[PDB]
């Protein structure tokens, strides 16, 4: 019975070297999570059951894996991707008045329940407010204005601390920092430093949203390492 | 018309199992001497998955185990001398099931790809891949080498053939995403718990459903059926476990405690089915007495939460898988 | 009177040092490629309070070396090689923590355990090289007639060295190292600034000041004062006396008790703690 | 859909069930008859013992 032991421990070593190599390339690649709603643009963004897309900048191999379908209001599957980068979270801040409760409404409860998750109370999340260009067209030119949509839009007032576009007017920037602050003030309430949100604004025409991740990727791992030495 | 129909035979359903409920399971076993303190010691620790492990299944042998991880892998222990005989890559990452043909030479595994891969170990290529399934595969298990029997997050249980790769009968009906599967010793019967908190029982042959229990309150993580086969453990999400009857039709104990309010992630039962050992949230294993919901020890080796429990055939040995991807064998 | 405190300071450091690395064995989740490094500083400092530090305050105390020249000339390499030893486990730690936090991405990579082995072997070597060799070869002998009359008799034994391997042993030890660590310290407190600046421009609705202060003010104040005068003794003959060289070398002492409370305060080692007492 | 649901509820109306005492008594006995082959419940000698 020797021998069968021996030709099992070789088994074993060989299977062990192919582990080691596996896990390099599984610690050398950074998993990202894509949850957006659908109107929201996903398509967008993943264009540069379950969808997978291997890209890489710098060297630094980016895995995005967006669940397709699924359309279930409970979400069981949330709790696998508890070791991911960063979630990646696409909203159409364009959908203030669409109902198809309003579809910002929607986002806004999803958001609330990705952040208060008691798996997910380190991930960070990434936010992305695409159709950047619909909103402008419908704030400034659009008849129906986000207050009615909105209450709390009319005691709202522009932040004295922001960067307006170049070529960007006045009503439309406050639209967009109250559609950043509804996301951010639940950001705020409850996570105490362990995760973080970036809010991007987002075109359809932007290509720069893969740099934009990984300088978020960067500051992330960054938050975390600062953190775990108690020096943030 | 037809809910008020429905309700006047829900009512039915609810005096019936009242008028048969002739004395509760802790009057008649308060009398039995009890099981007495349980002390498990970790024999063996398997190492060599680097992210979380979800499922496992020990071998008809009892030898042999398959456990599943999110690293894309389907590595088979020999739990006896503590060597890896198979690691099987995966075409997708996340699983969250896996399974183990009672001949030995079949290995299933499923996840978030609605799609069932059946592996060949005699012969590790694919034998075939199953889909058919809308959602999410969570549970698997084998009735013989040409027969599976898959729960996924679509609502609906579906019985394969292996053979053919069609499903032959889908059970339908479920109201909730089903999150374990168990089969009955004879393959006649098997349950199903999803997140509604109904657990039902099917009819493998017939593709019916013959008898639904709604005891619980939360999602049904866990299912484990008893060893006799007149009844079957189920673990929720609020922090309690309750055996059912199949012939009583309602509850017969609940396992719970002031101090632990995590859920259950798994469960299963000893060969003679004294004692329940149940997974949970708050990091380590409890053993349950069956009988009495009297707590006889803990499993308190694991690092992060418990995702998976089993018990060999032979029940010489008890093996749990945790996130922090080290399974560990007790006895 | 001197004898209850040099006492207490050796349980303490036995103490300190044997939770720490029963911490790190019995626990598989205190394994990490930087708790390996904090285990080879912890066995230093352990090694330390064992052989150097009882040594010392027996020869102190009872004023004459009872034991062997062999083991006189045994305890002083043991006394270099551990002081270097932990001196620059600290350093690699601070590099490590650079590294972490500089370059995140590729800190993955760059950081493995096998490869982690390696740098702490490397390190022992080092301090095996500059304590070991050149003691036990007897390349640090003095010239001057006050050192031929101590080592030549075997009852009393002080520490008489040339001037080159004091500069060299000084350089080797501690202000490489203090330069790296400085450097590395300084660098991860402007990315901690940095990243406090983004966080206050992203979320208008100290701590890194205080951790650094820590690490870096208790590792100054309890070697530079005595590698100063060490290089200053060798400087100037009569301008270090023998008193003050033994005090600021056991306040550089008391840093290896007092390094487990700054370097291994954490949740995790809080519970493996916890758990064990 | 209401039809398929009180068509599945008149199915479940009518099983033949047993009273808890009896089901229980059942349990107790089988766990009792099987006590003896149960490894976890009463610790296997430390000869032949697979792991240990
Ligand atoms: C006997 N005391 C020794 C003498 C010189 C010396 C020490 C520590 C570290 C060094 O690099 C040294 O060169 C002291 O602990």
């Amino acid at each position: 019975q020797r021998n069968e032991e021996k030709a099992q421990r070789e088994a074993n070593k060989k299977i062990e070297k192919q582990l080691q190599k596996d896990k390099q390339v599984y610690r050398a690649t950074h998993r990202l999570l894509l949850l957006g709603a659908g109107e929201s643009g996903k398509s967008t963004i993943v264009k540069q059951g379950i969808f997978e897309t291997k890209f890489q900048v710098d060297k630094v191999n980016f895995h995005m894996f967006d669940v397709g379908g699924q359309r279930d209001e409970r979400r069981k599957w949330i709790q696998c991707f508890n070791d991911v980068t960063a979630i990646i979270f696409v909203v159409a801040s364009s959908s203030y008045n669409m109902v198809i409760t309003n579809r910002l409404q929607e986002a806004l409860n999803l958001f609330k329940s990705i952040w208060n998750n008691r798996w997910l109370r380190t991930i960070s999340v990434i936010l992305f407010l695409n159709k950047q260009d619909l909103l402008a067209e419908k704030v400034l030119a659009g008849k129906s204005k986000i207050e009615d949509y909105f209450p709390e839009f009319a005691r709202y007032t522009t932040p004295e601390d922001a960067t307006p576009e170049p070529g960007e007017d006045p009503r439309v920037t406050r639209a967009k920092y109250f559609i950043r602050d509804e996301f951010l003030r639940i950001s705020t309430a409850s996570g105490d430093g362990r995760h973080y949100c970036y809010p991007h604004f987002t075109c359809a025409v932007d290509t720069e949203n893969i740099r934009r991740v990984f300088n978020d990727c960067r500051d992330i791992i960054q938050r975390m390492h600062l953190r775990q030495y108690e020096l943030l | 018309q037809l809910r008020q129909e429905a309700e006047q035979l829900k009512n039915q359903i609810r005096d019936a199992r009242k008028a048969c409920a002739d004395a509760t399971l802790s009057q008649i076993t308060n009398n039995i001497d009890p099981v007495g303190r349980i002390q498990m010691r970790t024999r063996r620790t398997l190492r060599g998955h680097l992210a979380k492990i979800y499922a496992m299944h020990w071998g008809t042998d009892s030898r042999l185990l398959v456990s599943a991880s999110q690293d894309g892998k389907l590595i088979i222990w020999d739990s006896y001398t503590t060597n890896k005989v198979h690691a099987i890559p995966l075409r997708s990452s996340w699983v969250m099931t896996c399974a183990y043909a009672p001949s030995g030479n079949y290995v299933a595994c499923g996840g978030l790809d609605n799609i069932c891969s059946i592996y060949n170990l005699k012969t590790v290529r694919v034998s075939r891949e199953l889909a058919g399934h809308t959602g999410y595969l969570s549970c698997c298990r084998f009735l013989d080498d040409n027969q599976i029997v898959t729960s996924s997050g679509d609502t609906t249980c579906a019985l394969w053939d292996i053979e053919t790769g069609q499903q032959t009968t889908t059970f339908t009906g479920h109201t909730g995403d089903v999150m374990s599967l168990s089969l009955a010793p004879d393959t006649r019967l098997f349950v199903s718990g999803a997140c509604d908190a109904s657990a039902k029982l099917w009819d493998v042959r017939e593709g019916m459903c013959r008898q639904t229990f709604t005891g619980h309150e939360s999602d049904i993580n866990a299912i484990c059926f008893f060893p006799n086969g007149n009844a079957f453990a189920t673990g929720s999400d609020d922090a309690t476990c309750r055996l059912f009857d199949l012939r009583a039709d309602q509850e017969l104990m609940t396992y719970s405690h002031d101090n632990i309010i995590c859920g259950i992630t798994s469960v299963s039962f000893s060969k003679s089915g004294r004692l329940l050992l149940a997974g949970y949230d708050d990091f380590n294993c409890n053993v349950w007495d069956a009988l009495k919901a009297d707590r006889a020890g803990v499993l308190a080796g694991h690092d992060n939460r418990v995702s998976c429990l089993g018990v060999t055939d032979d029940g010489m040995a008890v093996a749990t898988g945790s996130w922090d991807s080290f399974l560990k064998i007790w006895n | 009177g001197m004898g209850i405190v040099m006492s207490l300071i050796v349980l303490a450091i036995v103490f300190g040092n044997v939770l720490v690395i029963t911490a790190i064995a019995k626990f598989e989740r205190l394994q990490t490629v930087t708790n390996y490094f904090i285990t080879s500083l912890a066995c230093a400092d352990l090694v330390m309070g064992l052989a150097v530090v009882p040594f010392g305050a027996a020869h102190i105390l009872t004023k004459t070396w009872t034991f062997g020249n062999f083991w006189c000339e045994f305890w002083t390499s043991i006394d270099v090689l551990c002081v270097t030893a932990s001196i620059e486990t600290l350093c690699v730690i601070a590099v490590d923590r650079y590294f972490a936090i500089t370059s995140p991405f590729k800190y993955q990579s760059l950081l493995t355990k096998n490869k982690a082995r390696v740098i702490i072997l490397m390190v022992w070597i080092v301090s095996g090289l500059t304590s070991f060799l050149p003691i036990q070869m007897h390349w640090y002998r003095a010239t001057h007639q006050e050192a031929i009359n101590c080592y030549a008799e075997e009852t009393c034994c002080d520490f008489f060295t040339n001037q080159a391997y004091a500069i060299a042993s000084s350089i080797v030890s501690f202000y490489v190292p203090l330069v790296i660590m400085v450097f590395v310290y300084s660098r991860v407190f402007q990315e901690a600034k940095r990243q406090l600046q983004k966080i206050d421009k992203s979320e208008g609705r100290h701590k890194a000041l205080k951790t650094l202060g820590i690490i870096m003010g208790t590792f100054t104040l309890c070697w530079l004062p005595f590698f100063i005068v060490n290089i200053v003794h060798v400087i100037q003959d009569n301008l270090i006396r023998k008193e003050v060289y033994i005090l600021l070398n056991w306040i550089g002492y008391v840093n290896s008790g007092f390094n487990p409370l700054i370097y291994c305060r954490s949740p995790d080692f809080r519970i493996a703690f916890q758990e064990l007492l | 859909q209401a039809r398929k649901l009180v068509e599945q509820l008149k199915m479940e109306a009518n099983i033949d069930r047993i009273k808890v005492s009896k089901a229980a008594a059942d349990l107790m006995a089988y766990c009792e008859a099987h006590a003896k082959e149960d490894p976890l419940l009463t610790p296997v000698p430390a000869s032949e013992n697979p792991f240990r």
